[PDB]
């Protein structure tokens, strides 16, 4: 019965917990996110598939508050599920702490719920994994990344969807050699990351890309313009 | 305890006193009786402060939630609605009475009192201990079309008036001009409140 | 196999079956579409008769959620009126909360959370149907969400539920609704619903139209027995 | 097994009402008469060794003075609806001040045969149906009524019914021995002819229990003086 | 019941022929102050009737909000049907009554007009339950002073038409002005009729003040 | 609401089996209490460099004096972090003094014992390991999802744990300075590791008279010199 | 604070002759010293052969009429036929108990026919008690009525003197005068009469003007 | 196979195989038909006994003075359901002191249908009904499944054999509209007989009818005013 | 709640036993070996130590052995887990008696109580039975030292000498032979468990390490409950392997 509910199986392991690892990847895409030295930047691919679907009303990049911004990569069912309840535990934090919920203290609440899910058998987990941005003001910005498992850790960088190790990979040719992060830095490690990979070249209308600083604490999507202006400018170097 | 607010063309100018005295005796002197429930949408505290802290967060955790799932400011008419029914369900543990105003970008200035429960709109409103002994000012010099700076001197002339006779209010007039392109907060010290007939 | 029992119980491939055999009932419901312009929102359903035996205006499938809020529903009809009445709950509680008319935005996704939280137990089902949500406002205009049985909704310029859907979906691809008018988007969707229906397994059935916009002054109001005619008549010009 | 009580046949009828009217079949048998001059009852004791006393086996109860009932199929679950059906006949005196008509009886006792479920129940809830058969008769307003109730909870109006074992034969057999206006006393005779041919046993004075109730009279358990005299008659 | 504040004023009703008319005074009351002079104490429930009520306005909007979506609620559905004037006098007598079992009584005074079907309705209920029907109503010290003024007209002339009620009205406004204390001069005069409710906006009436120099 | 462990055909348990196999593979754990302090130094991995070591830290405390590490599920650990936290302050508002070690674990382990009962409910993956101080006696006690607690001088859990008890049964022995207790809770933990040994892929924590602290990656470098 | 109850006046009379039943109460609906309307007919007619009153607080009277003719249904649902007088009485002395901690403030009057066609009169009180009798009274002015009654109709206190039976000729020229005498000593009686005879043909209703003071 | 177990797994087709076994249950059941006119509302039902002794079960049930209805399925499951609507009927007549709309009641009949669907351990109603009634609007026959669909309806027929009554029912529906009471019954009866045996037919005994009308309540006829209604019908 | 996944402990056998009661007991059968004996001037109670290693601690008091209140005390043998339920139960029960009677328990009611709750749980609830028997020794004012035995069924019953875990069969064949009934008493009961501990035993070298002994015994008034040293022991080694042997 272990492949039926959340049971131990012979080795230990649980394979519900596996197949929510599974259905992350038939969400058909793929986000990243860079930790900066005074920004943290989300680059993700936005699909529209049908010429009548409406452009405004699919969005894959979320906010939870002022300061922190999100992205889901997984089920879209559960993706936007996991969000709401996200937005009713941040806002318990500021109702019960008083003050702005840390990146660290939001993951692990919501680490918390998919605990729940995985000890008890009547609740199915989430195929959803939250990466979360943001800037705390004592150690700076803050990047982090919850699995539908429940844990989390501190990235440098987050990979998430059909590119994992691959996206990673071009991630550790710059930790590795230890290149600077800046704001246009990031965005160009950002787009390079996953243009190689997919072999497209996004267009500023293919991608929305999260921005959050220092200046702008308040997290905020790009333009086109903007991120157009963030383009050619990236293949003029 | 007064609280004032009057609407005009660009915005709203809500104003408040920085005293707060429990009983006879001064609490604190210098407070902010207006809590920001959001970036243009504020509330003026008045009736009890013990209960009237308690609403402005509880009015803030809904607000907050409303205002994220729309990713847009709510309207001035939503944050009114919120804490009346607070007020009507609740007034029987609840004597607080608050009122409500802000800037949205569908009507612009708005000025809703939810003192006892109800819900109406008001061209200018005030509240509290001290706003019935202001009736007479606020009504006969009240102009209809009045500039920004003829409505911080309306609303800073009619609470400093309030300060006098009302023997629970003093300390410093804060003054909020919540418009389109932000709010500003000013402090009038004690000497720059306006001076009136003095015999 | 055993997998697809239960919801909670998840597929080898990382899938839930339980909802993907829900979206597979509505698939052979009847169809219904819906366009948005400038103007408003245009709504339509063909409404298959059964028998002759049944009253005019039997079997109504134009349903209110919200004054300015209309929704046509293509599924299980006892799933349909569950979820309409709670729909109308919600918009009722909002009004009880905020007081005033909840936005078509706002209310597609609370919808949409009370379909996805059957979806997670295995001691419920999922639901059977799923329905289009349009509404008009002087400050937002004319929007249409569509929610599926997985409780997601996504905005369109138009849609199309029930068995025929990306038939009908391309015939709006090929002309522009944005600049188009009420009273010649449903020109159109009289025009659509003719080609959509032939006669080779149903038999009989009626136009239902419903206008909001301008034209109803932000309102959902049914369209009326005269212009409903006068609008088939624009259809019955070409046919071909 | 691998099913619920609430789990449907691919015909479309519960398996557990079903077993339940083939449960029946191993009770005693009860035969009831209805009549112009009352209703009579006849049922067997059913002794299958010389060291059980008779007057422990009741198998016809009284609901009301001029209601009687009896009994058949399983023993566990009809004594709960003896006393259930006799709490709410009086709780109709209670109210209303007047005896209960048998057919409403009938009506309060078939409320609670359909209700056993598992989910969204109450812990008074029971899980399995019941396997009793039941006979109502009585004389009321409209005269003597001898009424019939199953597993499923059906009621209806019979001038005659048979209960248990032999009910299969025993019913063709009211058919034949019914005919327009016979008597309470024709109908006793009657109930001994059909009652002796299908039991096993011998027909005994205190091996069976003769009870009837008329419009003149209250509902009566005849003793073993008059039961003697009635035997006689044979 | 506690403390409500936001306390009404007197409502004043009648009967004519193919209609009735509503008037109410617009002036919101706290204590002895006369605090909110611009409220509209008359609500319109679909085509055909009409409500008006007393006491605390806080509790009346939150009977809009109850009503008003139940009204909605049905407009809503489309089946054809809609709230008999009878039918909203009767909700509103169970609904007023189901909240002193709970010792939570709201404090109204509501009359309920309307006009179906060559059926001309006015209807009476109270926080006490106490609910008829007469032709002509009022509340509050209308009962003691416009109550009747009517009743002198409907037994000299049963039949009135549109035109010499709203001189009754106008007649009776002018009085509950003079004698009642907390009464206010604007006013709303709302009428239903075949063409459905009409609600006028705010008036005031001629007042006659040479009783100062007939006492002096 | 059903009990998910029942007895086998043996008598025994097939549940809390599979959660004893579960913990025998996971992160190498090791710990010693020699004179007057314990030794606690466990396995901290990652598997690129992006990874944030001052964000998770496996060895955590429970208290001032007393402190815990574990092999096993993540999420199942962190879950008994809270309520055996929790314990903690519902004994320190009742008792208002520090726990001692002997009935922090033995009601954090009844725990365990409650999910191999109730129903719906899994038992717990994680095998705890803890150490306290009380009254100057250094306490060291294992924990398994099984519900029984024991007390060892050292021992070790995780990945190949077998050849790490063997190793302290040869080698460790008493008489040991703290100095020489962290020293050899290296030579065990050189053992069961394999590849390069930093001060980020181990995580090392002691508690002693001055209680529970966990060593900085600086101090923990000095003694990667083999030097005590 | 709240008053759960206010005294609305009014009066109700019933009286049982041989073969028929009588049923007789004023139009008028007051509450303190105010008329709410001269037509309000307490008068309520639950079968054929059956007309209850009732008299008190109005907003009791009229939720227990509406749970009376709702468990009226129950009934005749149930048992595919009418209740009986005294089936009827019996019936609200329990639905009167079940109140009996916040109990309804009303008097009600049960008057009509029984199966033996003799008429039956049953008067209540809050709580719930009950009894059969020839003629009761109820309300505000039934202090004055049951006198009346006793002397004319119950031939009471009265020294050789032929006892004849009740005669609905009789019958209804004492009950209009009965009120006629009400109406002017009481102030909640007036404005008009509302007689409901229940005889065995059938329910016969008439109207008698009274004193508009 | 594995799917028919309960109601909430869906088939691999999406589909409910409890809700068609009920929906097979009411076919089971008696057959009763009814019909409205644009004034009046006639009722046939067909009544069973279940042996020669034993007297003809009741089929008719009364609701409102303006409502009535025939039950074709599992006779307990009827009633605690009719139960519901009896009490749905008063409390319309405990609250808005108006019969409730013949519309509204069955929308409320489909709720309670919709409450075990979407639950795991809990039935189904197994019993169909065929409910009738008058109001402002005239008479409304109307038709609920134990599904929770439920449509408006001229005329209709439920039970075993029914369409050779419908098939009636199609031909005649021109009629329908302009008859008067009379004649309504004898269209109705002569639509029962389709539904019957080549054997027994007609008798008052176990036929009965009811009639709801402009200014008439709803009446039950049995035997004696149900005699007269047969005679002058040719089969 | 799905149907599959429910074993229905409750299931009667065809011969009228219950599986997961039945499989409690073998359980227990393969705990340690676990034995008492009543004596005239006290109860004695030993059992021996199934877990040997060089590295454990054992600082503490016995294993198997616990004390249920002053004038009380028991052995475990079986799932150390369901053991610490059961001692906290027993415990509580126990107490809860100091609560309304404000007495010591007398030895019967404390035994009658937990074996409600055993017979509880085989009822209904679903949950699983418990997997440990347990021995109870003590004294009452009214019937005096005592020793008794519990069955995870809910059955028990008195027993003046017994024994359970393995070599309970053993054992017991041995008390029918050597132990005298109303003769024998506390320090003769004292050697005669010795010897029957070391024969039943076929692991060789008792040591004091490796077996435990715990006596509770009634003087001047105040119950006098101890568990012997290892020095004790040892003691009492030397003097059985001179009678052993010589």
């Amino acid at each position: 019965f272990d492949r039926h509910i959340t049971i131990f199986s012979p080795e230990g392991r649980l394979y519900q917990v596996e197949y929510a690892f599974k259905a992350i990847n038939q969400g058909g895409l793929t986000s990243v996110a860079v930790r900066g030295k005074d920004c943290a930047v989300i680059v993700t691919q936005k699909k529209v598939p049908d010429k009548l679907l409406d452009s405004s009303t699919v969005t894959h990049l979320f906010k939870i508050t002022e300061n922190i911004g999100c992205v889901m990569t997984g089920m879209t069912a559960d993706s936007r599920s996991q969000v709401q309840r996200a937005r009713y535990e941040a806002a318990n934090w500021k109702y019960k702490y008083g003050y702005e919920i840390p990146v660290d203290m939001l993951c692990k609440r919501i680490a918390d719920i998919s605990q729940v899910y995985t000890q008890n058998a009547e609740m199915r987990p989430l195929g959803c994994c939250m990466i979360l941005i943001g800037i705390d003001e004592e150690q700076g910005p803050q990047v982090y990344k919850c699995d539908p498992a429940g844990y989390y850790c501190g990235f440098k960088a987050t990979a998430a969807g059909v590119k994992q190790t691959e996206s990673t990979s071009f991630l550790e040719k710059k930790v590795k050699k230890k290149f600077d992060w800046t704001f246009e830095q990031t965005v160009e490690t950002a787009i390079t990351c996953l243009s190689t990979v997919l072999s497209i070249d996004f267009k500023p209308s293919e991608i929305e890309v999260g921005v959050v600083t220092v200046e702008n604490p308040k997290f905020r999507i790009l333009t086109e313009a903007e991120i157009d202006a963030h383009l050619v400018a990236l293949a003029e170097r | 305890t007064t609280i004032m607010a009057v609407e005009f063309d660009g915005g709203v100018v809500v104003g408040s006193d920085s005293r707060v005295s429990a009983g006879e005796a001064v609490v604190n002197r210098v407070f902010d009786k207006l809590s920001p429930l959001h970036q243009h949408i504020y509330c003026a505290l008045s009736g009890s402060a013990a209960d009237a802290q308690a609403i402005a967060d509880m009015a803030a955790y809904q607000l907050e939630l409303h205002g994220m799932e729309l990713e847009e400011p709510p309207l001035v008419l939503a944050a009114a609605n919120v804490v009346r029914n607070i007020t009507y369900k609740y007034r029987e543990d609840l004597s607080a009475h608050l009122m409500v105003a802000g800037w949205d970008q569908r009507e612009g200035g708005q000025v809703y009192g939810t003192m006892s429960g109800m819900l109406i709109r008001q061209p200018f409103a005030i509240g509290g201990s001290g706003s019935t002994y202001i009736y007479g000012y606020v009504d006969a010099a009240y102009k209809p079309g009045m500039s920004p700076e003829e409505c911080r001197r309306f609303t800073t002339n009619a609470i400093a008036l309030a300060m006098k006779r009302d023997g629970s209010s003093g300390g410093v007039i804060y003054l909020a001009t919540i418009t389109g392109a932000g709010v500003d907060h000013r402090v009038i010290l004690g000497d720059e409140l306006p001076r009136f007939y003095d015999e | 196999t055993g997998y697809d029992l239960s919801a909670s119980t998840f597929s080898p491939d990382g899938r839930v079956f339980q909802v993907e055999y829900a979206m597979k009932a509505v698939e052979n419901s009847s169809t219904a579409i819906g366009i948005r312009c400038k103007d408003g929102v245009v709504f339509g359903v063909e409404k298959l008769v059964l028998s002759k035996l049944y009253e005019e205006g039997s079997n109504k499938r134009l349903f209110n959620v919200d004054r300015h809020v209309g929704m046509a529903v293509a599924g299980l009809l006892a799933d349909a009126r569950s979820l309409a009445d709670i729909a109308r709950e919600e918009a009722s509680n909002f009004r009880s909360n905020f007081g005033y008319n909840i936005p078509l935005k706002h209310l597609a996704d609370r919808v949409a959370m009370y379909v996805h939280a059957y979806t997670l137990y295995s001691a419920v089902r999922p639901f059977g149907c799923s329905f289009m949500l349009g509404s008009y406002s002087v400050n937002d205009g004319a929007q249409l969400y569509m929610i599926d049985p997985s409780g997601v909704s996504y905005g369109y310029w138009g849609c199309a539920i029930g068995k025929a859907r990306q038939a009908a979906k391309t015939e709006i691809e090929k002309l522009q609704m944005k600049e188009m008018t009420c009273r010649d988007v449903v020109k159109e969707v009289a025009k659509i619903i003719y080609i959509v229906h032939d006669e080779v397994k149903d038999k009989a059935f009626e136009l239902e139209l419903s206008w909001v916009g301008e034209i109803t002054n932000g309102r959902h109001e049914i369209v009326p027995k005269d212009v409903r005619e006068e609008a088939e008549k624009y259809a019955k010009e070409s046919l071909k | 097994y691998d099913r619920g009580v609430n789990t449907f046949s691919p015909e479309g009828r519960l398996f557990q009402v079903e077993y339940a009217i083939e449960a029946i079949k191993l009770g005693s048998t009860a035969i009831g008469i209805q009549t112009s001059e009352g209703v009579c009852l006849a049922v067997e004791k059913r002794i299958t060794s010389p060291l059980m006393e008779p007057s422990s086996i009741e198998k016809i109860v009284e609901i009301d003075a001029h209601i009687g009932c009896a009994m058949s199929g399983l023993i566990a679950d009809a004594k709960t609806l003896i006393d259930k059906a006799r709490v709410e006949t009086q709780n109709h005196w209670f109210t209303y001040n007047e005896t209960m008509t048998v057919e409403s009886v009938t009506q309060a006792v078939s409320n609670l045969a359909l209700q056993f479920g598992e989910e969204d129940a109450d812990p008074g809830a029971m899980s399995r149906p019941f396997g009793v058969a039941l006979l109502f008769g009585g004389v009321d307003e409209k005269g003597p009524q001898l009424f019939h109730m199953d597993p499923s909870g059906t009621f209806v109006q019979c001038d005659a019914r048979a209960i248990g074992s032999a009910s299969e034969g025993a019913q063709s057999s009211l058919q034949e021995v019914y005919h327009k206006s016979m008597t309470l006393k024709e109908a006793i005779k009657s109930s001994l002819i059909i009652l002796k041919q299908v039991m096993e046993e011998k027909l005994n004075a205190t091996n069976i229990e003769l009870a009837t109730v008329q419009p003149g009279q209250n509902f009566h358990m005849f003793t073993k003086e008059e039961l003697e005299e009635v035997i006689k008659d044979i | 019941t506690q403390n409500p504040m936001v306390t009404g004023t007197s409502v004043l009703g009648l009967k004519f022929e193919g209609g009735v008319v509503i008037a109410a005074d617009m002036l919101g009351s706290y204590g002895s102050l006369a605090r909110f002079r611009n409220i509209s104490r008359i609500m319109r429930v679909n085509n055909s009737t009409m409500l008006g009520a007393s006491g605390d306005y806080a509790d009346f909007q939150y009977l809009k909000q109850v009503l008003g979506q139940m009204v909605i609620d049905e407009e809503l559905l489309g089946d054809g049907h809609s709230y008999s004037p009878k039918a909203i006098h009767s909700w509103l007598t169970r609904a007023m009554y189901s909240r002193r079992s709970k010792m939570n009584p709201l404090w109204n005074t509501m009359v309920i007009g309307g006009y179906a079907d060559g059926e001309s309705f006015l209807g009476y209920v109270d926080m006490l339950g106490v609910a008829y029907e007469a032709p002509s109503l009022a509340t509050g010290y209308g009962a003691y002073l416009a109550q009747p003024l009517l009743r002198e007209v409907l037994e000299k002339q049963p039949v009135l038409s549109q035109t010499e009620a709203r001189e009754l009205v106008e007649r009776c406004m002018r009085v509950l002005y003079y004698r009642d204390a907390r009464s206010y001069n604007r006013f709303q005069i709302a009428t239903v009729t075949e063409k459905g409710v009409e609600i006028e906006g705010p008036l005031s009436a001629e007042t006659n003040w040479d009783i100062a120099h007939m006492i002096s | 609401s059903f009990s998910l462990t029942t007895f086998s055909p043996s008598g025994k348990l097939v549940q809390i089996e599979y959660a004893l196999a579960a913990v025998a593979g996971g992160a190498p754990s090791v710990g010693i209490k020699a004179a007057n302090g314990v030794v606690l130094a466990t396995e901290k991995k990652q598997k690129s460099i992006l990874y944030d070591e001052r964000s998770v830290h496996k060895v955590e405390p429970i208290t001032k004096h007393i402190g815990l590490v574990y092999s096993g599920m993540g999420p199942d650990y962190r879950v008994l972090v809270h309520r055996a936290r929790k314990l903690a302050q519902q004994y320190y508002l009742v008792y208002q003094e520090p726990i001692p070690t002997a009935q922090l674990v033995q009601r954090v382990a009844s725990v365990m014992q409650e999910y191999t009962q109730s129903g719906g409910v899994r038992p717990f993956g994680v095998s705890l390991l803890i150490c306290g101080w009380n009254e100057g006696r250094p306490y060291l006690f294992q924990s398994d999802p099984s519900g029984a607690y024991f007390a060892w001088k050292a021992t070790a859990m995780g990945k190949n744990y077998v050849n790490g008890k063997t190793f302290l049964e040869k080698r460790y022995n008493e008489d040991l300075e703290l100095e020489d207790a962290i020293h050899t809770a290296i030579l065990t933990l050189k053992e069961s590791f394999e590849g390069q040994m930093t001060e980020d892929n181990i995580e090392v924590g002691i508690c002693n008279e001055a209680g529970f602290r966990r060593l900085t990656p600086t101090e923990v470098k000095d003694y990667l010199a083999a030097i005590a | 604070r709240f008053s759960p109850y206010a005294f609305n006046g009014g009066t109700v009379l019933a009286i049982a002759g041989e073969d028929f039943s009588i049923v007789a109460s004023d139009t008028r609906l007051s509450e303190g010293f105010s008329i709410h309307t001269r037509d309000s007919p307490k008068c309520y007619k639950l079968t054929d052969k059956t007309v209850i009153g009732c008299s008190g607080f109005h907003g009791d009277c009229l939720t227990l009429t509406k749970i009376i003719e709702a468990r009226l249904k129950m009934y005749k649902h149930s048992n595919n036929k009418a209740m009986t007088t005294g089936a009827i009485a019996a019936m609200l002395s329990t639905i009167l108990y079940s109140r009996r901690f916040f109990p309804y403030y009303v008097y009600n009057i049960i008057g009509g026919l029984d199966e033996e066609g003799k008429g039956a009169v049953y008067s209540f009180d809050p709580v719930g008690s009950y009894q059969r009798d020839s003629f009761k009274a109820g309300g505000s002015a039934s202090a004055m009525l049951q006198p009346l009654l006793d002397n004319q109709v119950g031939f009471k206190n009265m020294q050789n003197v032929e006892h004849v039976p009740l005669s609905l000729d009789r019958a209804m020229r004492l009950v209009k005068d009965v009120f006629i005498s009400a109406a002017e000593r009481d102030v909640y009686t007036g404005d008009a009469l509302k007689v409901c005879i229940v005889t065995k043909e059938g329910i016969r209703g008439e109207t008698v003007p009274l004193r508009k003071d | 196979n594995q799917y028919d177990n309960d109601v909430t797994v869906w088939s691999p087709q999406g589909r409910i195989h409890q809700i068609e076994y009920a929906m097979e249950a009411v076919k089971q059941g008696s057959a009763t038909v009814g019909l409205k006119s644009k004034t009046h509302a006639v009722l046939v039902a067909l009544k069973r006994a279940q042996s020669e002794l034993a007297a003809h079960q009741k089929k008719i049930l009364h609701v409102d003075n303006h409502i009535g209805i025939s039950i074709a399925g599992l006779t307990a499951d009827a009633r605690l359901l009719c139960n519901f609507m009896r009490q749905e009927c008063l409390d319309s007549r405990f609250v808005f002191d108006r019969p409730l709309p013949v519309s509204r009641l069955v929308s409320l009949i489909g709720s309670k249908t919709q409450i075990p669907t979407q639950r795991y351990g809990r039935r189904p109603y197994g019993v169909g009904l065929l409910i009738a009634g008058y109001d402002d609007m005239g008479p409304h026959i109307f038709q609920t499944c134990p599904s929770a669909n439920y449509f408006d309806c001229r005329a209709m027929s439920i039970g075993a054999r029914s369409q050779s009554a419908r098939t009636y029912l199609e031909r005649h529906m021109s009629e329908f509209m302009e008859c008067n009471l009379n004649e309504l019954v004898k269209h109705g009866l002569r639509a029962l007989r389709e539904t019957l045996p080549a054997e027994q037919d007609l008798t008052t005994k176990n036929v009965s009818i009811g009639i709801v009308g402009k200014d008439l309540e709803f009446t039950i006829y049995d035997d004696d005013d149900v005699s007269p209604f047969l005679e002058g019908l040719e089969e | 709640m799905s149907r599959r996944y429910d074993s229905r402990t409750t299931i009667f056998s065809p011969e009228g036993r219950l599986y997961q009661v039945e499989y409690a007991m073998e359980a227990i059968g393969h705990a340690g070996t676990c034995l008492g004996i009543l004596a005239n001037d006290g109860v004695l109670l030993a059992a021996e130590r199934r877990n040997i290693h060089k590295l454990l601690d054992e600082v503490f008091f016995s294993e198997k052995i616990y004390k249920l209140n002053e004038d009380m005390a028991c052995s475990v043998a079986g799932i150390t887990s369901d053991a610490n339920v059961l001692t906290n139960e027993l415990r509580l029960i126990a107490q809860r008696y100091l609560l309304q009677y404000q007495e010591p328990i007398p030895c019967e009611q404390l035994v009658t109580a937990l074996c409600d709750i055993k017979q509880a749980y085989t009822q209904f609830g679903g949950k699983r039975p418990f997997g440990v028997s347990l021995l109870y020794i003590g004294w009452d004012k009214h019937y005096g030292f005592q020793l008794y035995q519990s069955d995870p069924s809910g059955n028990y019953g008195g027993w003046k000498a017994t024994c359970i875990g393995n070599n309970s069969a053993a054992a017991v064949s041995m008390l029918k032979q050597d132990y005298k009934e109303g003769e024998m008493t506390l320090k003769s009961a004292l050697a005669l468990a010795i010897k029957v501990l070391n024969k039943t035993m076929d692991v060789s070298k008792l040591s004091a390490e490796k077996v435990e002994i715990a006596t509770l015994t009634r003087e001047n008034g105040k119950t006098v409950i101890r568990v012997l040293k290892q020095k004790e022991v040892e003691q009492l080694i030397k003097k059985h392997e001179e009678e052993e042997a010589k």
